[PDB]
C-alpha cells in the first residue's frame, strides 16, 4: 500500500494486499478503562500519605500506562493495610486538616481499608506532566493520614485520559529479549 | 470502568460511588484510526 | 427471626481486579466539565494501530543506507515484540504488558534522498523452520513484494499471522531461539546514485492485529 | 439449606460519613409540633447571600475615614478568605469548613457623615500578575466603577469570579503570597468638607457564588 | 438529612429509625434571600 | 439501619463438591474456538458400551484354544468387576470409581481358525447359591445358548442383571466368596480340526446398563 | 458442568465465572453407540 509519506495522513495496511485474509479481533483487554482499574501497591511513606500518582512505579503497569497519557481523570478507590484510624481529608484542605475524627475517620477492623475516592481538583482535569520533580499543589486527590499506613494502593477508576505520550520498554541487546515465562 | 460486574446498583446511590461529571453548554483516537486506505496508487494486475 | 447465613470461609479476601465495587464515604460531587476535550482515545491498539513509530536500530539511527556490493539484506531479525528495533517503539513499548497476542503488524517505508537518487528494495518474509537467506534470489520463495522509489514516497507493508495456535508469546526464551513465529527479512535490489540514503521503516498495528491477558512485571 | 454469603474483609468499618444508618431500638416516638416555626434556614449561602456582614479593619472599626492627601487608596488587600477583615465576617466564618469554592462576594458600601458632606470613591479590582495600584489612574485599567453619595446611601458592587481553575482554595500558604485569585483594591477620588466620614463595606455571597468539599480542622 | 444513599427501607420500619414530627392545627431565610435586586437607582448609559 | 444477618455455624466450610461456585478476578476473556472437533464424548458409558475391550486372561493372552478332551470348560471366574480378565478392561477400568452399578454386560465372540476349521462353544450362566458347573450337560439348566462358526465370525451375548437388591457393589470381600452376583461360566461343546484355535471375548456395556455414586480411592 | 446447583445467576457477571468460548464460520462417541443392532443374522425360532 504505497502513498505519499511527508504528509502522515494515517496511510496503513493489510493483509489482502498480496493475499490472505483478514480477522475479527478483540480487543477488550487493551481498553484503557479496563486496563487502568487494579490497584497498584505504592509505598505509603510513613502516615501522611499524599494521593498523588507519580509517587507510583513508572514502571507497573497501572503506573506506565498512567505515564503515557498526558491528560486525564478518573476516581479512585484505595487499600490500607495499616494502624489506627485512617482520616481522609479532601483537597486543598490545611496539612492539619487531616486529624479531626469528624473528619471521614475510619475506624480499624482487619486488615486494610477499602473505600471510594472521588477525583476532587478544582482543575477541569488534572495531568501527570504540567510544564506550568516540579508538578502542581492542586494535584493531589486527597490526603490520607492514620497512625502508621504499611500498604498503599490506588485502583484508580472510571478512567479516561487524553492525548498521547512515548511507550518504550526492556532494552534488549540480542535483539530478541530472553526471560523465562511460564513451563510444564 | 474496568472490571464491575456487579449484578446489583452496587448498593449506594448513583452520586455517591463516583462524583458526577457535569457537563456545559476514542473520542478523537479513534477518529484518526478509522480512516487508513489499503488501496493502491496504482493499479491491481494478474 | 432473620435470615440465616452461611459465613462462607474463602469469599471475599481482597483481590487486586475484585469484579465489585468498595464503599463510598463523602458521596455529592458535581465535578467540573469534560467538554469535547482535546485528543481523547480509549484503547491502546487504536493509537498503535493509528500512529507508527520507526524503529531502533545498528548504533541507533532509524534509516538505513543503500549496500554498493553484493551484501545486499538492508534488515533481518527475529519476528517477534523482542525485536530490540521495536523494543521502544510504540506497539513494542507496550505489548509487554500483554502476554499473548495475534493479528497483523505493519513496516512502512520511506526514502528520503535526492530525486538523482532512484532505488530498488525488497521485502521478504520467511517463517520458522529454516534460518532466513541473505539472497533476494533464494528469498523470491517467501510470501514477498518488490517497489521502487517513485513521486509517492512512502508504503506500508502489512506481514501476516501466522502460527500453529491462532496465538503465541510476547515474551521469549533460548528455548525459542528457533522462533515460534518466524525472522522477518528485508533486502535491497540495485540502485543509483542511491547509494547511502535514508529508508526509515516504521511500525503501526494492522487491522487483523489484537492483544489480550494482561501481565505487569517491572519494566524500564 | 441456606443463601452463603462471602465474609468479605474491608467493607463495613465504621466510616464518620458512612451513607447507611444505624440501629433504633426504641421506636414509635410521637413528638411535639413544628409547625411555621420563626425564622428557620437550612443552607448556609442562603444567610450569607441573604444576610452580609460589615469588615474587620485597621484598628478594628469596620467603617473608613477619607484620605485629605494624595494618598488615596481607602483600602487594599489579597483577595481570597485568608482576607482578615473577612476573616470574621459571616462569609468567612464558615469558608473554612470548605476547601474550595467559586462565584461572586459583594461589597456594599454606605455613608454616614453630613449632608454638607458630598464625597467620591472608587472600587478597582486587579488580577494575579501584578502588583495593586496606589493611583485611580493606574487603576482605571482594570475592571472597576467610580460612585458619589447622593439620596440614597447604599451600594452593592459585585466582584467577578476569575481563576483558571473554575475553583481554587480558600486556605493559603506562603507559596500563595502571588494569591491565585488577585488583589481587589478601593481608592477614593475627591471630595468635600466631606474628610474623617464613615464609608462602611459590607459583605454577602452574590447569586454566582458556590461552596463545596467539606473539611473540618479546629478553629476559634 | 445528610448522607443517606441506602437503596432500602433502612430495613427497621418508619416509626422507629426517627421520632416521627407530629404536626399541629430554607423555610424564611430563603423567604428573605430570594429578593434582592440587582437592578440601578437611575438608568443605564452607554 | 441495614438488614440484620444470623452468622450461622456450620454453613460454609469448604467441600470437595461444594455446590455453589466461587469468585473469578480476570473476566472478559474470549477463547478460541472448539467447533465440531473430532472424536467428542460426554459420558464413560458411552464410550464404555460404544467400544468393547478384550479380556486378560490365564497367562495374559486374550484368547482360547480348543480344548480336546472331556475337560470343556474354555472359561469360568466370578462375575463382578473384580473379575481380573475385566480388572484393566475399558468398563473395569473405571466402574473402580463407582461403589455400585446395575445393568447388563455383555460377552463378544469370535473365531481366527481356518476354514478347516469348523467348531462349536456354549455359554452358561449360573447364579449365587450353587457352584459353576464344569459339563455343558449340567449347564445347559442356566439360562444359555449354542452357537458354532460360520460365514459371520462375531456374536455378543448380553449377561442378565439379577440381585435381590437393584443394585450391589463393584468392590468385594472375603465373606463374598459366595459372590452377590454369580459365577458366569463359558464351556466347548465339540469341534473339527478346530483344536487350539481363537475366541477372543470381549466386553462392552449393554443399554440395560448403568452406574452411580462416585467414589475415589488410590487405583494404579 | 459437573456440580452448580445455586439458584441465582451465582452473582458475577457471565463474562466473568468462565471464559467465553468464541465460536468459527456425545458429540461423536454417541453417534457411534447409539446405534448397535441386537438383531440377528438368520431367523428367530420357538
Amino acid at each position: 500500500t504505497t502513498s505519499a509519506g511527508e504528509s502522515a495522513d494515517p496511510v496503513t495496511a493489510t493483509v489482502e494486499n498480496y493475499g490472505g485474509e483478514t480477522q475479527v479481533q478483540r480487543r477488550q483487554h487493551t481498553d484503557v478503562s479496563f486496563i487502568l482499574d487494579r490497584f497498584v501497591k505504592v509505598t505509603p511513606k510513613d502516615q501522611i500519605n499524599v494521593l498523588d500518582l507519580m509517587q507510583t512505579p513508572a514502571h507497573t503497569l497501572v503506573g506506565a500506562l498512567l505515564r503515557t497519557a498526558t491528560y486525564y481523570f478518573a476516581d479512585l478507590e484505595v487499600a490500607v493495610k495499616h494502624e489506627g484510624n485512617l482520616t481522609w481529608v479532601p483537597n486543598g484542605a490545611p496539612e492539619a486538616a487531616l486529624d479531626n475524627t469528624t473528619n471521614p475517620t475510619a475506624y480499624h477492623k482487619a486488615p486494610l481499608t477499602r473505600l471510594a475516592l472521588p477525583y476532587t481538583a478544582p482543575h477541569r482535569v488534572l495531568a501527570t506532566v504540567y510544564n506550568g520533580r516540579a508538578l502542581p499543589t492542586s494535584f493531589n486527590y486527597g490526603a490520607i493520614k492514620a497512625t502508621r499506613v504499611t500498604e498503599l494502593l490506588y485502583r484508580m477508576k472510571r478512567a479516561e485520559t487524553y492525548c498521547p505520550r512515548p511507550l518504550l520498554a526492556i532494552h534488549p541487546d540480542q535483539a530478541r529479549h530472553k526471560q523465562k515465562i511460564v513451563a510444564p | 470502568s474496568g472490571n464491575t460486574g456487579s449484578i446489583i446498583n452496587n448498593y449506594y446511590m448513583q452520586q455517591y460511588q463516583n462524583s458526577m461529571d457535569t457537563q456545559l453548554g476514542n473520542d478523537w483516537f479513534s477518529k484518526l484510526a478509522s480512516s487508513a486506505f489499503s488501496g493502491l496508487f496504482g493499479a491491481l494486475l494478474a | 427471626g432473620i435470615f440465616p447465613v452461611a459465613c462462607s470461609d474463602g469469599y471475599g479476601g481482597l483481590v487486586t481486579t475484585d469484579p465489585k465495587t468498595a464503599d463510598p464515604a463523602y458521596g455529592k460531587v458535581f465535578n467540573p466539565p469534560r467538554n469535547m476535550l482535546p485528543g481523547r482515545f480509549t484503547n491502546f491498539l487504536d493509537v498503535a494501530e493509528a500512529c507508527p513509530t520507526f524503529l531502533h536500530f545498528e548504533g541507533d539511527v532509524p534509516y538505513v543506507t543503500t549496500k554498493t556490493d553484493s551484501d545486499r539484506v538492508l534488515a533481518q531479525f527475529d519476528l517477534s515484540l523482542a525485536a530490540k528495533h521495536m523494543s521502544n517503539t510504540f506497539l513494542a513499548g507496550l505489548a509487554q504488558y500483554y502476554t499473548q497476542y495475534s493479528g497483523t503488524i505493519n513496516l512502512h517505508f520511506m526514502f528520503t534522498g535526492p530525486t538523482d537518487a532512484k532505488a530498488r528494495y525488497m521485502i521478504a518474509y520467511a517463517p520458522p523452520g529454516m534460518e532466513p537467506p541473505k539472497t533476494p534470489e533464494a528469498a523470491a520463495h517467501c510470501i514477498h513484494a518488490e517497489w521502487d522509489t517513485g513521486l509517492n514516497s512512502k508504503f506500508t507493508f502489512s506481514i501476516p499471522y501466522l502460527s500453529a495456535a491462532d496465538y503465541a508469546y510476547t515474551a521469549s526464551d533460548t528455548a525459542e531461539t528457533t522462533n515460534v513465529q518466524g525472522w522477518v527479512c528485508l533486502f535491497q535490489i540495485t540502485h543509483g546514485k542511491a547509494d547511502g540514503d535514508a529508508l526509515v521503516v516504521l511500525a503501526s498495528a494492522g487491522k487483523d492485529f489484537e492483544l489480550r491477558l494482561p501481565v505487569d512485571a517491572r519494566t524500564q
